RNA sequence: AGGUGUCCUAAGGGGGGCUCAUGGAGAACAGAAAUCUCCAGUAGAACAAAAGGGUAAAAGUCCCCUUGAUUUUGAUUUUCAGUGUGAAUACAAACCAUGAAAGUGUGGCCUAUCGAUCCUUUAGUCCCUCGAAAUUUGAGGCUAGAGGUGCCAGAAAAGUUACCACAGGGAUAACUGGCUUGUGGCGGCCAAGCGUUCAUAGCGACGUCGCUUUUUGAUCCUUCGAUGUCGGCUCUUCCUAUCA
RNA sequence: UUAACUGAACGUGGGCAUUCGAAUGUAUCGACACUAGUGGGCCAUUUUUGGUAAGCAGAACUGGCGAUGCGGGAUGAACCG
RNA sequence: AGACUAAUCGAACCAUCUAGUAGCUGGUUACCGCCGAAGUUUCCCUCAGGAUAGCAGUGUCGACCUUCAGUUUUAUGAGGU
RNA sequence: AGGUUUUGCGCGAGUGUUUGGGUGUAAAACCCGCACGCGUAAUGAAAGUGAACGUAGGUGAGAGCUUCGGCGCAUCAUCGA
């Protein structure tokens, strides 16, 4: 006997994508020999990335791009291991090059327009092998429909599951002091 | 018998519904019967078109 | 328990707006109406045969009544409404009671 | 009767009272409690005058 | 409505008159507090003064009725 | 028929099955139960402050 | 071992003067006990009710003035899922009571004294709608109370079957078996006394220690897809607490 | 809020490590999502209630059987290792 | 006599609605690997049954955050067996 | 058939050809568009009204980058508009 709480804990975090796609498949064979000799830290971050799931990897927008481009980051590289989007609001966009997973029709037209530069995963690496003079970005991991009904319960303020809504839907007892009580 | 957080069901299956099942099966046969018969009216109405103003 | 005829207290009217003599009446609920809502759709429920539709309350318990207090503004003629505890004597102007004075 | 014996820590001062912060165990968990206390029963502690000396 | 009120206004006036012999006698009174006594005759002046209104029902009858016996019971008992 | 009334007897060891978890203290408490009189001029105070020390750049410079 | 379905225009709120139960010594009628006077008196009295806690220039007692038992909504504590109902604590914005003033007051000194959806009814603003357009009746909405469910988180409800039926239960009775032995039966110890006189030939009060499972109770472990439930007739064997 | 820049909270600037101010361990840090079975229990040391008592009925802390073999108690779900 | 009415009577026989409903009995089909329970809280014409919290598995993300502990020492409070 | 969370895929402030039409080696395959569904704006019973003081705010932590001064994603708490 040994008296031990835990044994033959797994891992927590996923160690290969799930996906199937054969490029992708690609891209993590060259990353994985980088990180492992190099010392950039940046490289294991990226490697680490490549492996989540969809709602792991929300979109940004150009605006949030134009956003962080302020306070003397006007000349470094935007690396987002992620899905880029135009956004109808801005009227007028900077010059900047970025690098990206994949763009849409339009945004890639409206940077290369204003006079920027569209990279790519693998030619991010044949240029800045050790990531010099870039700056990583996210996107809005809880801005989804599906989070507003997380933890649903009194005096907690989320999101019911209605069929439609109105007047006759929910509200009456428990919604007002008039029929009963509140909540 | 609700047990979880769920939407209330409405679904209105109580009556013989099985009895009231209509499949359509026939969507590309019933089409080429239609293309026959509108041909079959063009050549009858020779030089006139086929609608109206 | 007695209650005098008039105590001054807050008034809500729209001038009044504070305190104010009052007079004290007891309330008491009107007649049934005829012709409300549901007095309509339950006519018609109990129309044609199928005998009693609705349920017909039989075990009571309660052997008092809460009393109501009914009160009005001297100037504005603004009422109120006061709830009591429950109660089996209610009286408004009757006389106050006397100390030390005992005899039989 | 459960705080009569117990520690806190003061978040609020009124006219004649103070509000104190104490922490209770209910089975498996925690949970902050706020009591409204008149002066007449709290006391200043030498719980921490050790440590400030 | 009559004949209720008079009913129950005779069983009130019984029971006054029953209560004052206990009051009255120096058996019972001797052990029995003045404290209790003042306020069972305090309350017993506003019952013969409800008597002179004439709007008093049984209600009011019945209600006093039991007032004034858990009143006079306490004393008796203890 | 007849059956056990209620018991204690393995609650224990249930609630130390994954720890008695206590939550995490953290700098900035709420402010919620406090006095309201004190609660709006405590607004009006750090309303001033933060103009006061933006116009350390062009000002007074204390 | 007990208690609750109530009671109070003051038995609620403010202020002032006084100190209780009981005991000692005195005074015409006056006595155990009627009224008056002095000294001692830590609560041994009183505070609506069951019990517990609390109170002496008071929370008791008498006197003077009053209606904070009022209006608009939020946060917090107890039972707890940290849902509802009941009850409770501390502030904020108005209007008042009392007192020279500081102050106190959001019902009873504290711990119990009570109630959802739907429907009906009253108060309030001067408000919204009746969908082709107007004006008056009527009807419908929003906010706060009342009419009640005591099986009290809340169905509308009388019997019989010995003519009987179905799904199940040894989670549950009537018979054996098992543990216990109060009651039933049987056997000891001490020695006041009975026994012509003499405790023990033969008995034994007041007390006290045991055995048995042929009495009757207590318990409900095994059998309800079944262990044939009184008595007698017949026949074999074993126990000893011994009738010959 | 105070007779009063007198206080109160939140702040700018500055000072204090040469040693961030008890022991031992860290073979297991925090948060979120979805869902299965279960809701007849029983036994033992110490404390303990009703009963003459019971392999009887009812509770508190902890360890067990149920869900589990192996070596001892000849045998024996719960005793010892 | 609740007797008889085609071996059927305290309400005959035949087909259909009908695969009538069951909180109740019985059964439920190959192998290996890893983790591993509950008979307890609140409400219900509820007590052979359900919802709710607890125990359990799997999928992850934030840092590898240096945070923590069914433990001891030192300082200081409460209790009425 | 209608919901819900998680995994893979296409496009992305948009997205969905197939009720229907054109065509065909004919129940296959290929092409076309007007409407419409969900999403982009909430709140009240209703008549109704309808989202920038600031480089889209201030403070404490934050991976990574850096000219070494600093700039600081996601997310957690808190004070404001
Ligand atoms: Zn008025």
């Amino acid at each position: 006997g040994i008296d031990l709480r835990w044994k033959h804990v797994r891992s927590s975090h996923r160690k290969a994508p799930k996906s199937d796609n054969v490029y992708l498949k690609l891209l993590v064979k060259l990353y994985r020999f980088l990180a492992r000799r190099t010392e950039a830290p940046f490289n294991k971050v990226v490697l680490r990335r490549l492996f989540m799931s969809r709602i792991n990897r929300p979109p940004v927008s150009l605006s949030r791009i134009a956003r962080n481009l302020k306070n003397g980051n006007e000349k470094k590289t935007v690396v987002v291991v992620a899905t880029v989007t135009d956004d109808n609001r801005l009227l007028q966009v900077p010059k900047m090059e970025v690098a990206a997973l994949r763009f849409t029709a339009k945004a890639r037209a409206r940077i290369e327009a204003a006079g920027g530069r569209t990279l790519t995963l693998d030619q991010l690496a044949l240029e800045k092998p050790t990531g010099a003079n870039t700056l990583l970005l996210r996107g809005p991991k809880n801005a989804r429909e599906a989070v507003k009904h997380f933890g649903f319960g009194p005096h907690k303020h989320k999101k019911p599951y209605v069929r439609s809504k109105g007047r006759k839907f929910e509200r009456a007892r428990g919604r007002r002091r008039s029929r009963g009580f509140k909540v | 018998a609700i047990k979880h957080n769920q939407q209330i069901p409405n679904n209105h299956f109580r009556k013989h519904w099985q009895r009231r099942v209509r499949c359509h099966f026939d969507q590309p046969g019933k089409k080429v019967t239609r293309r026959l018969a509108r041909r079959a009216k063009a050549a009858a109405l020779a030089p006139r078109p086929v609608d109206k103003l | 328990v007695n209650v005098p005829k008039t105590r001054k207290t807050f008034c809500k009217g729209k001038d009044c707006q504070k305190h104010t003599l009052h007079k004290v009446t007891q309330y008491k609920a009107g007649k049934a109406s005829a012709f409300a809502q549901g007095k309509r759709r339950y006519d018609r429920k109990q129309s044609g045969y199928g005998g009693q539709t609705k349920p017909v309350f039989h075990k009571k318990a309660k052997t008092t009544k809460k009393i109501v207090l009914r009160l009005e503004c001297s100037v504005c003629k603004t009422k109120k409404q006061l709830p009591l505890k429950r109660c089996k004597h209610f009286e408004l102007g009757g006389d106050k009671k006397t100390k030390g004075a005992a005899l039989v | 009767k459960f705080y009569h014996g117990k520690t806190g820590v003061v978040y609020n001062v009124t006219k004649s009272a103070v509000g104190v912060i104490v922490y209770k165990r209910v089975k498996h968990r925690y949970i902050e409690k706020r009591i409204n206390v008149r002066i007449e029963h709290v006391k200043p502690s030498r719980s921490r005058e050790d440590f400030l000396r | 409505a009559f004949s209720k009120r008079f009913e129950a206004k005779q069983q009130l006036e019984s029971y006054i008159s029953r209560v004052e012999e206990i009051i009255s006698d120096p058996t019972l009174s001797l052990k029995l507090k003045r404290g209790q006594k003042d306020k069972i005759e305090q309350a017993l002046s506003e019952a013969m003064a409800q008597l002179e209104i004439e709007d008093s029902t049984a209600d009011e009858l019945k209600k006093k009725e039991l007032a004034l016996k858990r009143l006079v019971t306490k004393a008796m008992a203890s | 028929a007849k059956s056990k009334n209620s018991s204690q007897h393995n609650q224990s060891r249930k609630a130390h099955r994954n720890g008695i978890k206590k939550p995490k203290t953290q700098r900035y408490p709420s402010l919620k139960g406090t006095d309201p009189k004190f609660r709006r001029n405590h607004r009006h105070a750090l309303h001033g402050t933060a103009k006061a020390l933006k116009e350390f750049k062009e000002g007074k410079r204390e």
